[PDB]
């Protein structure tokens, strides 16, 4: 191909990291050449025009060119094996000349087209062989077969559901052509069933320092212990303050250390060690702990 | 209110096991749908 | 007693190294320090490694490192915030703090061989897998290819371990396809919520043989220009020779996302010597709009569409220039690189960012403060100008307005911007400050930079200041930290800092001192500044020609590709016709966009300074917590707060 | 073509030979190739402490600095290059001795100037920094500075820079024009009646190189 190429280079170093280099440009060129500019696709069995452009970049020399379209079994033209389709043209210097040809596509697919040209009194020549798609007449259609709901509890009864998809009837289909069937599945996103929790605005007061007797230490430790667990599961430490969970952790640890000081030697609890042990308070600490 | 959250109720209960029986039928395409794939698309293409 | 101190970033990342800086202040003798990382909330213990000893020979310093693993337990919550807890025990006194965690683990960059493809062709694509340090990492990547309406058609899962962070893969486009924009999306396995993407187009085309350039004389339009907007046309063949043809060009107006076309703006010019020129006059534009006010035209934008055909008539290229602003001002002034917090009674530096109306940086334009015409300065290469004021000890905010003074341009053409800076708050209004000052140049690796530390306090407490503590934040992690000692009477000290390749593209320096002053109270005063570094490769890959002669080689000829680069590096290649890029040059990856993605991932939000010592660290992106009790502000949001604009 | 042990030549030619006691001091080190052409991007360091290192700019000048103590004794300064692969016999070195400033009546009241070190082109701005050092009883008496510019053997520009109390540092931007080519000197001073009622003058100066080009 005659153009300027742009080369992109990216390096990967285990110590110097990724580096995307500056693009390097290489201009590939010949002084005399052809560029056959085909369409991407052509309708089969309809006569079309191809445009072959021939370029002359001498600064003071016009050139006599014999240009020829070659015979093709897949494309009908004036070029046959006995009789060739050739012309004799003249290209002025620092200019380009376009030579039209007319052809007819004969068979479907990506078929071959070839042209050549050579100049008189110099031995510089060029040939261009490209392929272009011969498409049968017709157009793309993306119709929908079916759109239906799946629910095995609701449809088919008792958690089992069977459902068929017939193929498309497509009587307008072009003969011997591809036909994809795109199947898609997407679940149903169901949400909510959650009520609003308490916004933790007025819950900032329940941090109480434990103090006093064993029951009184349990009174002061009572709102501090439950509030951390509520704010853990409601994750409202963003509004409340992340520093206050560590501060409450010291008060919960201080409450437990003070709670073990009123422990009876038979693993029981009361306000004092002199007092007879309380059955209800023993059950309440087990609920708290 | 903590036990109301923590393991809070939610409308999702997806546990779908869907399988297809192909025209080529060399294998049965089978996928699963749960909560992490609730809004996930699953697509397959044929050539016929 | 001595005060123990821990400094870490605001936000910690999964699957990457995290720097932990331990210091003790005013300390005597050795103190052992044990380090532990726990989860939040509760206690499951995620990391119990590392310990060190703060020594007076090392000025009670100690930097230790760790790495955060991620498992199925860590990756569980994907949508809402979660935190962890850092524990460091200084002798018998423990200091701990809850830290915000980001779930990001690195970067993914996707290169395609073309920006636009045909039905029935192959797409070649390489995925580069790097960590946060832009170094190749071996992880499992999940890649998906989606349709124009968002349907995944092909998906992959592969690890790049022992492949030097390169995943070369391929896929064929079917002929049964919907033309339009197609998207490739990718994410790491251990970070599913961080999604990377790049786009390409599918169309039915053949490549053109020439390119058309549409060049406005100025990349904006001034409304009261009687001549109007001049747009020069340049057209040449792809191998570099001049195009002879005839161009058809039409103008239009873009208001928001909606485009309006001006039909009578059409002209027909021949393209001679590879060039042409067309002018849209002021009368035709006002005749095109039905609103005769010139004031309502401000804020909207123009676009140009050209259609050029060769005089052989065998090829055709359509080009487009768009986004040309209709403005009263050929410049845009921003305080985006200026800190919003001044030091009362201590001079303050202004870094003024001036751009062209499209957004490109303006070069060598003189700007001045609105107060006093004597203080003027011209912009440097990156569009930054240096101004400064001599601040009074006003505890009231100080309004700063900057206006350009470029010659010949009228006062309606002079841009201006107005902001309001805020005073630094000292601890207990002690009026004891720290002021940083530094050179403002384009920084290349290998240069030295003089950092200046100015102390302001009463002389009864100046003898208690024996050191400064500095840290360097670069790319969201701590790169370097240390102490700079000070003898009495040396209110200014200088520290030379050598620039290496690790400092690219931008870094923040923080510095502080501490003492027990006033009525026997611990005081912390800090300062910070943001510095831009010239965007370049960490390495240096260059591609050039091996041959020195035979200019424009023949088709098919052998030539020598010469590749100079860093030793030990792996290089990937692709060679593309430029006619693909004339059709579609969007989404091309480059090194400047890589540093732009890293700068968009920065956790610092302000160009230095702050409302106090805590605001200095929080705006820079750092957390501090001391044993006495002074600590940074809580931050539970990963993103930066948005300016009022 | 010189036959040498050293591929570089270190000179203190652009460094002042007089230091300010107890105030940090700047070193401008001029390094050349053996013919005399300026060396590019060679790292030099002070002999005392390996931590303070810097590389030369385009004009062969490197920036080093020390944090000076109030020694009334002269201070020896030795600079040595640290360029890699080259042996210690190949590393150039130079040794000088700087001299202390003498204040009026040993009052220890100084003036310190500091400035950026870049290649200066016409049209750029240059921040000039004025640091005052004195006791606070006389800091309220210093209300102004007096500056002058010497270029090509004649005075080019001069003026006053006012100062408010508590503002020991002030900054003055200087725009570079074509008149400053090829090199110029800035002087600055203040004055007051201090100590026991005695007139005192304290001054400081610096020499700046400008990029050689046409006016
Ligand atoms: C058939 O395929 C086309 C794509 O070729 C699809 O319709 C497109 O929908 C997008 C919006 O997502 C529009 O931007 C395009 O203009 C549409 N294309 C058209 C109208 O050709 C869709 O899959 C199918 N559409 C129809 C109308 O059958
Ligand atoms: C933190 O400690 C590490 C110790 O591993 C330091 O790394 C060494 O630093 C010294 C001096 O900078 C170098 O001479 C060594 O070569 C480094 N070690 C290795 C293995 O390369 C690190 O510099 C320290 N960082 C801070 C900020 O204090
Ligand atoms: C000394 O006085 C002369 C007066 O002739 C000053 O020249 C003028 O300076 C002002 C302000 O710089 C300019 O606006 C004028 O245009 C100058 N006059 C002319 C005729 O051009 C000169 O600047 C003064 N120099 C100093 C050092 O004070």
């Amino acid at each position: 191909s005659i153009t300027t190429w742009e080369i992109l280079a990216v390096s990967m170093s285990d110590k110097k990291g990724i580096c995307v280099a500056d693009p390097f440009e290489v201009t590939v060129m010949q002084d005399f050449f052809i560029d056959l500019r085909l369409p991407y696709s052509v309708v089969r069995n309809e006569q079309v025009e191809i445009r072959a452009v021939l370029y002359n970049y001498r600064q003071n020399q016009e050139l006599k060119v014999r240009v020829e379209l070659l015979h093709n079994p897949a494309f009908c033209s004036l070029a046959t094996t006995k009789r060739r389709h050739q012309q004799t043209v003249t290209i002025p210097p620092k200019s380009s000349l376009s030579v039209p040809y007319v052809i007819v596509p004969l068979k479907t697919g990506l078929q071959e087209v070839e042209v050549k040209a050579a100049v008189y009194h110099h031995f510089i020549s060029d040939g261009v062989r490209k392929s272009l798609k011969v498409v049968p007449e017709g157009i793309r259609m993306n119709k929908t077969v079916a759109v239906r709901t799946l629910d095995p509890e609701r449809l088919g009864r008792e958690g089992v559901q069977k459902e068929d998809i017939p193929p498309a009837d497509l009587s307008d289909q072009v003969p011997d052509t591809e036909s994809e069937t795109r199947i898609l599945l997407q679940g149903t996103p169901v949400a909510q069933m959650t009520e609003d929790a308490v916004d933790a605005e007025r819950l900032k007061h329940l941090i109480v320092t434990p103090s006093g007797c064993g029951e009184q230490n349990m009174i002061g430790m009572t709102p501090t212990v439950i509030a951390v667990h509520y704010l853990d599961e409601t994750e409202q430490w963003e509004k409340f303050g992340l520093e206050k969970r560590q501060g409450a952790l010291e008060l919960i640890k201080k409450g437990y250390t003070q709670q073990l000081a009123f422990r009876q030697p038979s693993s029981a609890f009361a306000a004092f060690v002199k007092r007879a042990p309380s059955t209800w308070l023993t059950a309440y600490v087990v609920k708290v702990f | 209110l903590a036990q109301y959250q923590k393991d809070a109720p939610d409308h999702q209960e997806l546990n779908l096991d869907v399988s297809l029986q192909l025209p080529s039928r060399s294998s049965k395409i089978t996928h699963r749908i749960h909560w992490e794939s609730a809004s996930l698309l699953r697509s397959e293409e044929t050539k016929e | 007693s001595p005060m123990y101190s821990i400094i870490t970033p605001n936000i910690l990342r999964l699957e990457s190294e995290e720097t932990m800086v331990l210091e003790a202040h005013d300390a005597q003798g050795d103190v052992p320090v044990t380090v532990t990382v726990h989860d939040f909330p509760g206690k499951k213990l995620v990391l119990s490694s590392e310990k060190t000893v703060l020594t007076p020979a090392t000025n009670h310093m100690g930097n230790v490192t760790f790495t955060i693993p991620a498992n199925r337990e860590f990756k569980s919550e994907k949508g809402r915030n979660k935190f962890v807890t850092v524990q460091a025990t200084f002798g018998t006194q423990v200091v701990e703090k809850v830290v915000l965690v980001s779930l990001q683990s690195g970067y993914l960059f996707i290169q395609t061989d073309k920006t636009i493809y045909t039905p029935g062709s192959t797409v070649l694509y390489r995925i580069f897998t790097v960590n946060h340090k832009l170094l190749p990492v071996g992880r499992t990547v999940m890649v998906n290819i989606e349709n124009p309406e968002g349907i995944p058609v092909k998906q992959d899962s592969l690890s790049s371990q022992n492949q030097l962070g390169v995943l070369p893969l391929s896929w064929d486009i079917p002929e049964l396809v919907n033309m339009g924009q197609w998207k490739i999306r990718a994410y790491y396995e251990n970070s599913p919520q961080q999604v990377f993407s790049t786009e390409f187009e599918v169309k039915e085309y053949v490549l053109p043989s020439f390119e058309v350039i549409v060049e406005p004389t100025e990349k904006f339009y001034y409304i009261y220009n009687e001549k109007g907007l001049e747009v020069t046309i340049t057209a040449r063949f792809l191998y570099g020779k001049k195009v002879e043809g005839t161009a058809f060009v039409i103008f239009g107006i873009q208001d928001g996302e909606q485009r309006i076309s001006l039909p009578e703006s059409l002209k027909r010019i021949p393209i001679e010597d590879g060039s042409g020129e067309v002018v849209l006059s002021r009368k035709v534009l006002l005749d095109g709009v039905q609103n005769p006010r010139a004031e309502d035209l401000v804020g909207k934008s123009l676009y140009v569409s050209a259609t050029v055909i060769l005089h052989s008539g065998s090829d055709m290229v359509q080009a487009e220039r768009s986004g040309i602003p209709i403005v009263t001002s050929p410049y845009q002034i921003h305080f985006t690189k200026t800190p919003k917090y001044f030091k009362p009674g201590m001079p303050f530096d202004l870094m003024v960012f001036v751009t062209n109306p499209d957004g490109s940086p303006a070069y060598r334009v003189p700007v001045a403060v609105q107060g006093e015409d004597t203080v003027q300065s011209l912009t440097q290469g990156d569009g930054v100008a240096k101004l400064s004021i001599n601040t009074h000890p006003s505890q009231k905010p100080l309004s700063i307005t900057v206006r350009t003074k470029k010659q010949e341009l009228s006062e309606a053409e002079q841009a201006t911007r107005t902001m309001q800076a805020l005073p630094y708050s000292t601890v207990g209004n002690s009026n004891n400050y720290l002021h940083l000052s530094v050179l403002r140049t384009e920084l290349r690796p290998g240069e030295t930079l003089n950092v200046n530390f100015l102390l302001r306090m009463d002389r009864a407490h100046e003898a208690k200041i024996r050191y400064y503590t500095y840290l360097i934040m670069n790319k969201g992690r701590l790169l370097k930290a240390g102490r700079q000692v000070r003898e009495p009477g040396q209110d200014l000290v200088v520290l030379p800092l050598s620039i290496t390749t690790d400092f690219i593209p931008s870094f923040r320096l923080v510095a502080y001192y501490t003492l027990i002053g006033a009525s026997g109270q611990r005081e912390v005063v800090a300062d910070s500044v943001w510095v831009d570094v010239k965007d370049s490769c960490v390495g240096s890959l260059v591609v050039k020609s091996g041959q020195s002669e035979d200019r424009q080689p023949v088709p098919g000829q052998q030539m020598t590709l010469k590749i100079e680069g860093d030793h030990g590096a792996r290089v990937v290649l692709v060679a593309v016709d430029k006619g693909v890029f004339v059709l579609n040059k969007k989404n091309k990856l480059t090194q400047s966009k890589i540093w732009d993605v890293v700068e968009k991932a920065d956790i610092g939000c302000t160009p230095g300074s702050g409302k106090d010592y805590a605001g200095v660290f929080s705006d820079a992106g750092l957390t501090f917590t001391s044993s006495s009790g002074q600590q940074t502000a809580q931050r539970a949001e990963l993103q930066c707060p948005q300016p009022a604009a």
